């Protein structure tokens, strides 16, 4: 049992949600994220879906 | 000046600090547990004052550099 | 003493977001006697680019160096240089003047699409502004490409490949001041460092690491219309005037560099370890094209005794103050911290060049009873010659490192005591 | 040498407890150790949004909160329309590591 729970701890539940991993990882979501901070009028506002909010 | 100072080298040699770390901790943690183990084993009657400072005292005092050596090995260099 | 300047040459480079212009002055003596000995040499700045100056080196005919203190005349804020071998009447000697104008290339249509290139506009002057009258003047200007546009013409200017040169104008006023203005194809990385924090906390135990955050911002030719990925990646022509890497410098003992953001790691960086230093390729997290103001955090430690002597009961360390970011910087702002060991009694700064100064603070970090002095010095208009070596002398009692351990050893013993009464 | 029977289960316990609380701790921590920390799944960035709130605002600021830049046509008080324990007890924690200087960020609170 401790063996089972070791595995699917580290094979399974451990994931970001904010970098694709593919190792590779591209970060597209911060670099958006990132230039619609720095880039965009102090009072711009952006709509997208519930998920990302 | 500055031609007649001498480098500045660190007082312990960084390589001895894992070293440093594990056994001041380990020996440490064991006098603690130690205490622990005292206070719930002995009864009012069979309580000495003196032992409890002394063991105590020395488990704070191990334990207080281990935990500098960690704190440091970790990287922070407080 | 009437000062005679027989030649100037006077070669500027506007390649850079930068206007470097080195003039190797002649000066003699008049015959005139009753002058004895000539020590101090008198240095002038046109009004058009007295405020944007941030460098003005002076030099001698071979391998030397000189000292040059500003001075106030009864206005263009003259300066004053000491020869090393004052002349007599009827020598001649040589002083190479190297100035840098930060801030001076405009670009001219202002806004420039996806597919276009910059064209910049630089308004200097033709002649040695000077407060002697010169005799033998001639001026090469080095431009980025040969896409020239209008330059004025004063003595038929012929033109070479990428360098323009300018007929000897055989003499001039007491001052000869004259507006030249180019306009030419720079599709080089205009780069701002707006505002850069440079943190240094110093430790007696270990190392020493410092921290900077900077942000930098592309200036000149913002960008109009829309950004498209696609054109951007299956078209290299587009996106000329952009900016996509750049490579910091790093003392050749850093190691633990982590380049992250305000919001998390970065994963796009790549460091050399070279033999003299420490390369370091940044890419930022998307490209520059007009003002688009990206901030980073750069930080790493080195080993103490690389950068930290000690004498007796004194410490004195030496550290650049202003390290190298990219090649050809600037910076609008910088405030150097310097953050001390709690132990730090008497406390002297040597600066090379002068820093205006804020008062002492303190700060508190992790094993802190009464805190540790922080030095706060701030500058402005800094470029990639005002990298030098600021050193700071302290005493700092040996003993009193060691309350650091005995702190921990206290909490530890309180909670015991706490059981014992429980 | 000897020890009570006492001596001996109260010992046996004390570490069967000690090493069953450092596993917990130390099982949990798998996404830490490969990618950087950084709070994930991006539902917990309202709460880390909420606790950085509180621990530089204050309490009497936060309990009555109007957030401005969230359903902007409408409005949406945040002082009111959550359960406040995850970022009290975070703020809690900050502040009891903040009065004895073990200075750690936000962050790193929330993510541990
Ligand atoms: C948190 O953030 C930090 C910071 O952002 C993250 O850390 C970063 O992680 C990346 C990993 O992707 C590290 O990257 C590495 O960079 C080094 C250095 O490479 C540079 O120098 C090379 C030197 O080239 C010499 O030789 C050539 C001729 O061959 C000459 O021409 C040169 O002049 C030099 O003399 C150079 O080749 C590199 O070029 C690359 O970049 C340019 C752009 O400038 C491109 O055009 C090129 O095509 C090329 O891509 C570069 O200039 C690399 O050496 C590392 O490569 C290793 O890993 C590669 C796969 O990732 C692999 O393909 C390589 O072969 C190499 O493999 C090495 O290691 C393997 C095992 O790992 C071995 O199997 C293998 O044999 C070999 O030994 C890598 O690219 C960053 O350094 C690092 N940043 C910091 C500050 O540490 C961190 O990851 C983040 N945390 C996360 C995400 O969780
Ligand atoms: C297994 C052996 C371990 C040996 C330990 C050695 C220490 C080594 C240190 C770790 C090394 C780390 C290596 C490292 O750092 O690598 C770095 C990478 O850096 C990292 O990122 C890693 C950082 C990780 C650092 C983490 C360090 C944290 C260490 C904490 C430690 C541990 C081990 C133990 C924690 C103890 C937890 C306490 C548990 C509480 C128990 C609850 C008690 C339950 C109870 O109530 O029982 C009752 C009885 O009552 C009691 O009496 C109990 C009171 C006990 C209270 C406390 C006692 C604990 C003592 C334990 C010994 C039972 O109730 P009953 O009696 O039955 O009730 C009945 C009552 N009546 C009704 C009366 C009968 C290397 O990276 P590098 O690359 O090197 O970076 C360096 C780079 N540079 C920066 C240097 C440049
Ligand atoms: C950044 C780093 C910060 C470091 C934080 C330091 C943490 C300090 C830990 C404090 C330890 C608590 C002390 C404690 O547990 O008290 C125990 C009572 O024991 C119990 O009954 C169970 C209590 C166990 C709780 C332990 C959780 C502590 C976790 C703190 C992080 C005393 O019980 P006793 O008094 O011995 O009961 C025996 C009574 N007889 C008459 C039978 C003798
Ligand atoms: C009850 C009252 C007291 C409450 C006490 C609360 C205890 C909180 C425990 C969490 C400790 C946080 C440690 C931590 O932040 O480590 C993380 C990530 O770095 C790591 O690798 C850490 C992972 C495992 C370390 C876990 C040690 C925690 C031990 C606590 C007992 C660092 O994240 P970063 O933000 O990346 O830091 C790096 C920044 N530098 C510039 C320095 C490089
Ligand atoms: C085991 C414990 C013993 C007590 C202590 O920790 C370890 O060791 C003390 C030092 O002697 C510190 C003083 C040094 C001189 C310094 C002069 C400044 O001027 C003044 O502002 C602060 C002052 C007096 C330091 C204050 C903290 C002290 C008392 C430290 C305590 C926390
Ligand atoms: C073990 C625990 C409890 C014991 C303690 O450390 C941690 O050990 C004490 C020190 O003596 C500290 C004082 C030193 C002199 C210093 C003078 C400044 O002037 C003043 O501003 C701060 C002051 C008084 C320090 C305050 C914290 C003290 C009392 C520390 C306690 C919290
Ligand atoms: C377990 C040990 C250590 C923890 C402690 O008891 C004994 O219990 C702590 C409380 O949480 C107190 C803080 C509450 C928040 C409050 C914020 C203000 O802002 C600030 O001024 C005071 C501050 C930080 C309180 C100071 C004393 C604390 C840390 C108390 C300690 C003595
Ligand atoms: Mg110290």
């Amino acid at each position: 049992y401790t063996f089972h729970s070791t595995w699917v701890t580290s094979e399974a539940y451990s994931s970001p949600s904010i970098v694709l991993s593919a190792r590779i990882i591209f970060d597209d979501f911060r670099e958006a994220y990132y230039w619609l901070r720095h880039n965009t009028p102090e009072d711009a506002k952006v709509m997208s879906w519930w998920d990302y909010g | 000046e500055l031609e007649a100072m001498s480098r500045y080298t660190s007082p312990v040699n960084p390589a001895v600090f894992p070293h440093l770390t594990v056994v001041l901790l380990a020996i440490g943690m064991f006098f603690t547990a130690w205490f622990f183990v005292y206070e719930v084993t002995s009864t009012k009657y069979t309580r000495d004052i003196y032992k409890e400072l002394l063991i105590s005292l020395v488990a704070s005092l191990f334990m207080g550099f281990g935990v500098l050596f960690l704190l440091l090995w970790v990287g922070i260099y407080v | 003493p009437p000062l005679i300047n027989e030649d100037v040459k006077r070669t500027v480079d506007l390649s850079s977001h930068l206007a470097k212009v080195t003039a190797e002055v002649v000066l003699a003596h008049l015959g005139g006697g009753s002058t004895s000995r000539a020590t101090s040499f008198l240095l002038a700045l046109e009004p058009e680019l007295e405020a944007r100056l941030a460098h003005l080196g002076v030099q001698v005919k071979g391998e030397d160096e000189e000292e040059n203190n500003l001075e106030v005349r009864e206005s263009g804020r003259f300066f004053t240089v000491k020869l090393p071998v004052a002349l007599d009447p009827g020598a001649k000697i040589s002083v190479i003047v190297e100035t840098v104008y930060t801030h001076v290339l405009h670009p001219y249509p202002t806004q420039i699409t996806q597919s276009e290139k910059q064209f910049v506009v630089f308004e200097g002057n033709h002649y040695f502004y000077s407060p002697y009258p010169t005799k033998t003047q001639t001026m090469r200007v080095k431009l980025a490409s040969r896409n020239v546009e209008s330059y004025t013409k004063l003595g038929n200017p012929t033109r070479s490949e990428d360098l323009l040169d300018y007929g000897p104008f055989r003499d001039v006023p007491a001052y000869s001041q004259d507006t030249f203005k180019v306009h030419y194809e720079n599709n080089s990385p205009f780069l701002t460092i707006t505002s850069m924090t440079r943190v240094i906390e110093v430790s007696h135990w270990g190392n020493i690491a410092v921290e900077e955050n900077v942000d930098l911002k592309h200036t000149g030719a913002v960008l109009k219309g829309p950004f498209s990925r696609y054109d951007y990646q299956r078209q290299p022509d587009s996106g000329i005037s952009s900016i996509r890497s750049f490579k910091t410098i790093l003392p050749a003992a850093a190691q633990d560099v982590y380049y992250r953001d305000e919001i998390g790691n970065v994963s796009t960086s790549h460091l050399l370890i070279l033999d003299d230093s420490v390369e370091m390729e940044i890419r930022p997290r998307f490209p520059l094209f007009g003002g688009w103001k990206t901030h980073y955090i750069v930080g790493y430690n080195l080993p103490s005794y690389e950068y930290l002597y000690n004498l007796g009961d004194q410490y004195a360390l030496k550290m650049r103050f202003v390290d190298h970011v990219f090649d050809e910087q600037v910076i609008d702002s910088l405030t150097v911290k310097i953050i001390l060991p709690e132990g730090a009694k008497n406390i002297e700064i040597d600066s090379p060049y002068e820093i205006s100064r804020a008062p002492d603070e303190l700060h508190y970090t992790y094993l802190d009873t009464f805190g540790r002095p922080v030095i706060v010095a701030y500058k402005k208009n800094l470029v990639e010659q005002h990298i030098q070596d600021i050193v700071v002398h302290y005493t700092f009692n040996k003993v009193l490192m060691l309350q650091e351990p005995l702190l921990v050893v206290a909490a530890f013993y309180i909670l015991f005591f706490t059981v014992i009464i429980y | 040498l000897r020890l009570s029977y006492e001596k001996q289960d109260t010992l046996l316990k004390l570490l069967i407890l000690s090493m069953a609380a450092v596993l917990s701790f130390s099982t949990r921590l798998f996404a830490v150790l490969r990618f950087e920390s950084v709070i994930h799944e991006f539902d917990p960035y309202f709460n880390y949004r909420t606790t950085r709130f509180l621990a530089e605002e204050g309490f009497y600021k936060f309990h009555n909160w109007f957030d401005d830049r969230a359903w902007y046509p409408l409005g949406r008080i945040i002082g009111g329309t959550i359960y406040p324990g995850l970022m009290i007890t975070s703020a809690a924690i900050y502040h009891v590591l903040h009065f004895f200087h073990i200075t750690i960020d936000i962050r790193n609170v929330c993510v541990f």
